[PDB]
């Protein structure tokens, strides 16, 4: 009953 | 496998926790390398934390980043109650009635049947309360469960038993209660 | 409380391998396949009353494949401890013979996630209709898996899992035959 949203992954620091 | 090379794993988890339909909701970001959690992003804090050592570092780097706060802090709203409206008619609000059979079996291979399964499946959701009686009155010892099973396809199975020597003109009766029925299921069986 | 949503992916080297999943309450919505980039729908009917972008979940693998890049060498390469499975082998329900019927095979609590898992009838490896699911989560980190086999029920028919994972010295099996 609509569209799913991932959420986003976040790089480490190097 | 032939094959001994070293593994390495690293996973990431988002957990929405949903209380009195949307009215309170938590979420959790997690990642975890090599079964350890390093570091927790928890909305009843607003903050990333280290979990370990291993991962202070991340947590004073994301820390520092108030784009990233702000989105997560937000996330509450933007994605946990977004996906549960998404979700909500068909996880929620689904709803599948058990099968129930009753039927006998024995403790010990060749002896006497001294054991009534009462087989409940194809069920959904996961909350079930199942009930013996011998002639109309419950039942409470003697009572063995596989507990509650989860199929993978969206469906739940438990088998309950009650260890008893069935004595010839007794009524034996499974009985079940569900969401999905507004009252008890109930099957009979005859000794 | 109430209920649960999760979100799950996973990376996994030197094997390469990602996974990306949606879990209600145990039970999963949907996962994306790596190789085709395109999300599947645990049950047919999901498809009908939501979507998902795909590209959102491949952006997250590669983000995840870099992330374990920087975690392993900054642990010194301390690899995962292989935790070997348990596995129950149960019925679809009670079972009456010529009652076409689903033998389901349960892995559970091991890590990392590759396994290989075989159906046998009377010894001989088993292909025609089996299906299985993708890695699912765990509060604890490990993983669980399903693989599933229709039959139709006999006598003179037995059955065994056929589970095999680097944390096992030995191939584990679980029996099942018709009782009655």
């Amino acid at each position: 009953s609509g569209p799913l949203k991932a959420e986003i992954a976040q790089r480490l620091e190097d | 496998m032939g094959d001994t090379r070293p593994r390495f794993l690293w996973q990431l988890k988002f957990e929405c926790h949903f209380f009195n339909g949307t009215e309170r909701v938590r979420l959790l970001e997690r990642c975890i390398y090599n079964q350890e959690e390093s570091v927790r992003f928890d909305s009843d804090v607003g903050e990333y934390r280290a979990v370990t050592e291993l991962g202070r570092p991340d947590a004073e780097y994301w820390n520092s980043q108030k784009d990233l706060l702000e989105q997560r802090r937000a996330a509450v709203d933007t994605y946990c109650r977004h996906n549960y409206g998404v979700g909500e008619s068909f996880t929620v609000q689904r709803r599948v009635e058990p099968k129930v059979t009753v039927y006998p079996s024995k403790t010990q291979p060749l002896q006497h049947h001294n054991l009534l399964v009462c087989s409940v499946s194809g069920f959904y959701p996961g909350s079930i309360e199942v009930r013996w009686f011998r002639n109309g009155q419950e039942e409470k010892a003697g009572v063995v469960s596989t507990g509650l099973i989860q199929n993978g396809d969206w469906t739940f199975q438990t088998l309950v038993m009650l260890e008893t020597v069935p004595r010839s003109g007794e009524v034996y009766t499974c009985q079940v209660e569900h969401p999905s029925v507004t009252s008890p299921l109930t099957v009979e069986w005859r000794a | 409380e109430e209920h649960v949503i999760i979100q799950a992916e996973f990376y996994l080297n030197p094997d390469q391998s990602g996974e990306f999943m949606f879990d209600f309450d145990g039970d999963e919505i949907f996962h994306v396949d790596m190789a085709k980039k395109e999300t599947v729908w645990r049950l047919e009917e999901f498809g009908r009353f939501a979507s998902f972008e795909a590209q959102g979940a491949l952006a997250n693998i590669a983000v995840d494949k870099a992330n374990l890049e920087i975690m392993t060498k900054r642990s010194n390469y301390t690899p995962i401890t292989n935790v070997p499975p348990e596995v129950t082998v149960l019925t679809n329900s009670p079972v009456e013979l010529r009652e076409p019927n689903v033998l389901i095979c349960f892995i559970d609590k091991f890590t990392p996630p590759v396994v290989n898992v075989t159906w046998l009838r009377n010894g001989k490896p088993v292909t025609t209709g089996v299906s299985e699911t993708v890695f699912l989560p765990r509060e604890d980190h490990l993983f669980r898996k399903f693989h599933y086999l229709p039959f139709l029920p006999s006598t003179e028919d037995v059955y065994d899992c056929r589970v095999e994972h680097w944390g096992l010295d030995e191939p584990l099996l679980k029996h099942w035959e018709f009782d009655a």
